[PDB]
């Protein structure tokens, strides 16, 4: 998160940490959030040989008893996830076991919106990723408050697609979601609109978020299959 | 366009 601010310790029960397993080189990490007790929704693009996921956390250098470490047994990325469009970027994971309920764990509800959200809109997101472009991830979870944009502000990210995907991010300030931010959830009056998917490698908003609402039947699939 |  660019621009933002360190969040209240467990302010947001729902976020989660993904440390990501590849083949041919180190660990990488992604946001998330947890949506049933055993299932939690990210980007397509964290996808890895193994993920642990860890709920509970704000510093997430020091454990403490709110920590909750959870195995992937499965990751359901989405058919038509395209590595090159970025398009469908949004997969689920299913735990090993459902995660407890405590004051710094729990459920964000994949809700129900009556109207979809309007530009001009201020939403928030979270997450632990780079707070700069040479700067390293953040330790503790960080917040932003980004404005939603209209799709023309995104026009220059050529697969760019308005009914798949939401613009966010006002191009006049810093303030953005940023590498290792993929995953996290962008809440608008305190319902998950978004998820974090791509931007700029120079970290100039607006960044480019999967548009939740269109995915929701596959989502429902998946929930409903396992 | 850089995944994040
Ligand atoms: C995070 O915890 C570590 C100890 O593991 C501490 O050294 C560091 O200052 C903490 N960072 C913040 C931002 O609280
Ligand atoms: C990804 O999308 C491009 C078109 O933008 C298409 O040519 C390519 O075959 C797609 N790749 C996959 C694996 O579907
Ligand atoms: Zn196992």
């Amino acid at each position: 998160i660019i621009g933002g601010t360190e969040c209240k310790p467990h302010s947001r029960p729902y976020m989660a940490y993904l440390e990501i397993v590849t083949s041919n080189g180190p660990s990488k990490f992604c946001g998330g959030f947890l949506i049933r007790r055993n299932f939690v929704l990210t980007a397509a693009h964290c996808a890895g040989r193994s993920i642990t996921v860890t709920l509970g956390a704000h510093n997430i250098t020091e454990e403490e008893d709110t920590w909750q470490k959870l195995e992937v047994i499965k990751q359901f990325r989405h058919p038509k996830y395209n590595t090159s469009t970025l398009h469908h970027d949004i997969m689920l994971l299913k735990l090993k076991e459902k995660a407890s309920l405590t004051l710094a764990v729990g459920t964000l509800p994949f809700p129900s919106q009556k109207n979809f959200v309007p530009p001009g809109r201020m939403c928030r997101v979270a997450g632990w990723g780079r707070t700069g472009v040479l700067k390293p991830g953040s330790d503790t979870l960080q917040e932003v408050k980004l404005r939603l944009m209209d799709p023309q502000a995104c026009s220059h990210f050529r697969d760019f697609d308005h009914n798949l995907q939401l613009c966010v991010g006002n191009p006049r300030k810093t303030k953005s979601a940023f590498k290792g931010d993929s995953g996290g959830p962008l809440l608008c009056a305190g319902a998950a609109q978004g998820i974090v998917s791509y931007g700029r490698s120079d970290a100039k908003p607006p960044a480019v978020f999967t548009r939740i609402s269109h995915y929701q039947p596959w989502i429902n699939q998946i929930l409903q299959a396992n | 366009a850089a995944p994040f």
